[PDB]
């Protein structure tokens, strides 16, 4: 979505992530990069 | 930029037809001459 | 292919053309960016 | 902390402060709009949210602009004039088609303070598809030119609009196209608080009287999110006080569910209880309940509340219910459309028309066991989320968009003035006896008894409680009424008449003189019962032309004269229709064609081969305009009249309702002989009917007391 990096905690990271267009967070781990042709896979162990 | 027409403000030409006026009409005028005259307001079509 | 006609006499035209973003079609116009450049057209001439 | 309101103020207008000063809402005049954005949010920075469009352009200074109503960017087998880039309030725009080409729609819109356009969709139709033209409501594009049988078309709306309706419809069996007419809304179009309780009875009368036998199920959710505020929840409680009356006052107790939801559902009352029906022990719940644990947990997750509405309806393995495949449920729930947590809650409703057996079947689509109403509470409305969880139900609306709440409940105390006209007529619901008058319950079976002459086996159709409609030749001055027995509900018994009206223009011997024997100009007849008939399961009445109950069953304003009426069940074209015959003991429908359009002229000169017709020079003196004709071979092969079928009714079937627009006349070739239907029928054996929209005056004055509600 952006660059970013200007932080402000909350006041800049819940309001993004309370909009009505936002989904799923989630907290994961990548356990292994797959290359392959047309698209990339990354697998993603749901931590939490 | 600044200058020129907003793009948003153009109203696109959009109506290019092959064949149209396909209408009847009725030459029911007082005859003048023995001839009836009607005047038809058309409007024309988007093709140049 | 887009072709831009300029009929008149004897004035050259700066022209910003710009193509709309549609999602049916993946081209350089996204939904936050605009794909315009502007040319110079001559007189009695035109331009892909 | 609170943002700062510097340089955010508008050119032309002001703002009110809600959501205790963490949203403005700009405040234009009357006619204008505020430009792109309606409201702004606060962001925790000390700014607000930045003046961005559809297209994310960034605005500096904001400004009232004008309203302008969408222009038709597209438009088929004809010319609108005149063509501008925009259109102002007031401005009015005519449709005509070309050559060959019936208008059906209004001809003459004008665009209102609503920035919509008034009347209904201007369409140019051909009459040349199984299904009709779906046209192209303005603003929209249509894409599908094939009006044919298992066709589809899709629908899209201009730049920065929101669609309204169905995106993609399907032409079904029996020429009716799949969800809703599409329309184009805008960010500021909103509804007016007499189109939203207009349009919600008019669904809501439907699948009311269909349940009239106690097997209805009515679940209320509503939203509790910290976006609406404590201020706007009581006064949503008051409004749905006034809901529940209403609906007891057709005499229907239904079951009622009462959820209320933010973070967690609140099942408050339960339709598995033995005191949901009584309708004034829900209402002694409704005044109980309270909210503050709900503002507490401060959030809208549609999902979880949706899932407690499908754990009301589902049963653990109780293997299949008794109201499985009989019981309406209608679902009505307030939300603002923004939901950000659980997920997207579509696919909670996907499941609970799977569970109710809706879609899985191309014979039996059960579209009208589940009905869906949403309702837009305030002005940060997603247009998106609340249009995709609403039913989309043919010539019908069940999306809302209000602002201020107490609009809201300035519509709930209009629709308990409005009165609507229920209709019994026309009703058939699938109860599993499905022996013959139970599927045709108007049907009447006329039996006049002759000296000598033999029986005399006519039909007619049941129009109100005492009258019943059907031929004038079945019946001359000489038969006395002792002498006419007629039956109907297939009881034994015969009830007896009291007078047998007949049309004062009838007359059978008028042309002997140019050697014409017969002549059925308006043979049409009335019998006037001695008994009262009591309707039930197996007698009904059925819809006439031209009526108040007429005007709603086809779902149009009441506003609709007798002409427009004309339009809609007999268009120029050829009209899908049925009537009913006895094959062997037993009632069976034949279903015919109207030919209406340009194969009139070929239907109606095959009379000249009737019997005694065979010398007659004119043949438009034979076939008045009062006339209809249906059979032959083009376009289908279709079922020929008997001698027996004669009086019956020509009945139309849209939209589950049964209409009647004919009474039946003659025929030219008699392929029945009562010992089967003769196999090798000839290409120009066509039967003639009456039209009963040229009978009116005299339909009128003779049922002028009878409580159909005629049109001026
Ligand atoms: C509610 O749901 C149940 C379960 O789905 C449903 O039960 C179905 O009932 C119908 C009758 O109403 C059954 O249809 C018939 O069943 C008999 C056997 O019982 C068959 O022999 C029949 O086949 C012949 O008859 C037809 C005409 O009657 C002919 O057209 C056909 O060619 C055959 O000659 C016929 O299928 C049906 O089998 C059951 N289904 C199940 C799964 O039990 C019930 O009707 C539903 N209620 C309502 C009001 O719809
Ligand atoms: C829809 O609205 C239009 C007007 O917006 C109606 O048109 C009216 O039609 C009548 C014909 O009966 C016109 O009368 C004729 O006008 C011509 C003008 O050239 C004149 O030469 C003739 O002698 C005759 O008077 C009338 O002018 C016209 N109205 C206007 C304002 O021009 C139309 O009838 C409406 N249709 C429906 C279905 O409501
Ligand atoms: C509508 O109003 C605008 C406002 O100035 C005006 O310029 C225009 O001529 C009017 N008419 C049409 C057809 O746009």
């Amino acid at each position: 979505i952006q660059k970013s990096d200007d932080k402000v905690t909350l006041e800049e990271r819940l309001d993004k992530a309370c909009e009505p267009g936002v989904d799923y967070v989630y907290k994961t781990r990548l356990v292994k990069v797959q290359l392959s042709n047309d698209f990339d896979e990354y697998i993603m162990a749901i931590e939490q | 930029d600044e200058d020129i027409i907003a793009e948003e403000n153009i109203v696109s030409r959009s109506e290019f037809p092959e064949s149209w006026l396909w209408n009847v009409e009725d030459l029911k005028e007082p005859p003048k001459n023995g001839i009836s005259t009607k005047l038809m307001n058309i409007f024309l079509k988007d093709s140049i | 292919r887009a072709v831009l006609y300029n009929y008149r006499q004897n004035q050259e035209l700066k022209v910003r053309v710009e193509l709309l973003h549609n999602p049916a079609f993946c081209s350089l116009a996204t939904t936050k960016r605009r794909h315009q450049q502007t040319v110079t057209i001559p007189p009695k001439s035109s331009l892909s | 902390g609170s943002c700062s309101l510097e340089g955010v103020e508008i050119k032309g207008g002001s703002f009110r402060l809600l959501q205790e000063g963490q949203a403005l809402e700009y405040v234009c005049p009357s006619g204008f709009y505020p430009y792109p954005v309606q409201t702004r949010t606060c962001r925790s920075t000390g700014s607000w949210s930045t003046l961005k469009t559809q297209d994310q352009k960034t605005v500096r200074k904001a400004e009232c602009r004008a309203i302008h109503c969408p222009r038709p960017h597209d438009f088929e087998n004809g010319e609108y004039w005149p063509r501008s880039p925009y259109y102002n309030v007031s401005d009015e725009i005519s449709f005509h088609c070309y050559d060959g080409y019936t208008l059906r729609g209004s001809a003459n819109r004008t665009c209102q303070v609503n920035g919509r356009w008034s009347g209904q969709t201007a369409i140019c139709d051909n009459g040349a598809g199984y299904c009709s033209n779906p046209g192209i409501p303005i603003g929209t594009r249509k894409v599908g030119s094939q009006y044919r049988l298992e066709d589809s078309v899709t629908y899209h709306c201009s730049r920065g609009l929101t669609l309204r309706g169905s995106q993609r419809r399907t032409c079904q069996e029996g020429g009716s196209w799949s969800g809703t007419e599409p329309s184009c809304q805008d960010s500021f179009m909103y509804d007016t608080p007499q189109e939203v309780a207009e349009a919600f009875l008019s669904s809501l009368t439907e699948t009311i009287e269909g349940v009239d036998a106690g097997s209805m199920n009515i679940y209320l959710v509503l939203d509790g999110s910290g976006s609406i505020g404590a201020s706007n929840f009581t006064g949503a409680k008051k409004c749905l006080v006034n809901l529940i009356e209403k609906v007891a006052s057709y005499g229907v107790k239904p079951r009622y569910g009462l959820v209320t939801y933010a973070t967690y559902p609140k099942i408050w009352v339960k339709v598995s209880e033995a005191d949901s029906s009584n309708a004034d022990w829900v209402t002694k719940q409704l005044n109980e309940i309270n909210y503050e644990d709900h503002k507490l947990k401060s959030g809208t997750n549609t999902k979880k509340a949706l899932q407690a509405v499908y754990s009301m309806m589902s049963w653990p393995d109780d293997v299949p219910p008794e109201g499985w495949n009989r019981t309406r449920h209608v679902i009505i729930l307030m939300t603002d459309g923004l939901h950000n947590m659980g997920g997207d809650p579509i696919t909670v409703i996907d499941e609970i028309r799977d569970l109710l057996y809706i879609g899985k079947d191309r014979k039996n689509p059960r579209e009208d066991y589940l009905d869906v109403y949403v309702f837009g509470v305030g002005p940060l409305v997603n247009q998106v989320n609340i249009n995709a969880l609403a039913s989309k139900k043919d010539n019908e609306q069940h999306v809302f968009k209000v602002k201020d709440m107490e609009n809201l409940e300035d519509v709930f105390y209009q629709m308990i003035d409005e009165s609507q006209s229920l209709s019994l007529c026309g009703m058939v619901w699938e109860h599993r006896k499905g022996t013959d008058y139970h599927k045709q319950p108007w049907q009447a079976k006329i039996s006049v008894i002759r000296p000598s002459k033999g029986h005399e086996s006519c039909m007619g159709a049941v129009v109100s409680e005492y009258f019943v409609l059907t031929a004038a030749h079945c019946f001359t001055v000489d038969d006395k009424e002792h002498s006419i027995k007629v039956s109907v509900g297939g009881e034994k018994r015969d009830l007896e008449i009291e007078v047998v009206l007949f049309h004062p223009n009838y007359n059978i011997n008028g042309k002997k003189e140019a050697g014409i024997p017969e002549f059925y100009d308006y043979d049409v007849a009335l019998i006037k019962l001695k008994n009262k008939l009591k309707y039930g399961q197996t007698i009904r009445p059925i819809c006439l032309p031209c009526t108040e109950g007429t005007t709603r069953a086809l779902r149009l304003p009441p506003t609709t004269t007798c002409q427009q009426q004309k339009e809609e069940l007999l268009p120029a074209q050829d009209i899908k229709a049925l009537f009913v015959s006895e094959e062997e003991k037993k009632l069976t429908r034949k279903e015919v064609y109207i030919k209406n359009g340009d194969k009139k002229g070929s239907c109606e000169r095959d009379a000249q081969y009737a019997p005694g017709y065979d010398k007659v020079k004119d043949i438009s003196e034979v076939v008045t305009p009062r006339f209809l004709c249906t059979g032959g071979v083009s376009p289908y092969a279709d079922p020929n009249t008997c001698r027996g079928d004669s009086g019956g009714p020509l009945i139309v079937h849209k939209r589950s309702r049964f209409i009647q627009v004919g009474v039946i006349s003659w025929g030219v070739v008699d392929v029945c002989k009562n010992q089967k239907r003769q196999k090798q029928v000839p290409a120009h054996a066509r039967d003639f009917h009456i039209n009963l929209f040229q009978v009116l005056p005299w339909l009128k004055e003779k049922l002028q007391d009878e409580d159909l509600g005629f049109l001026a």
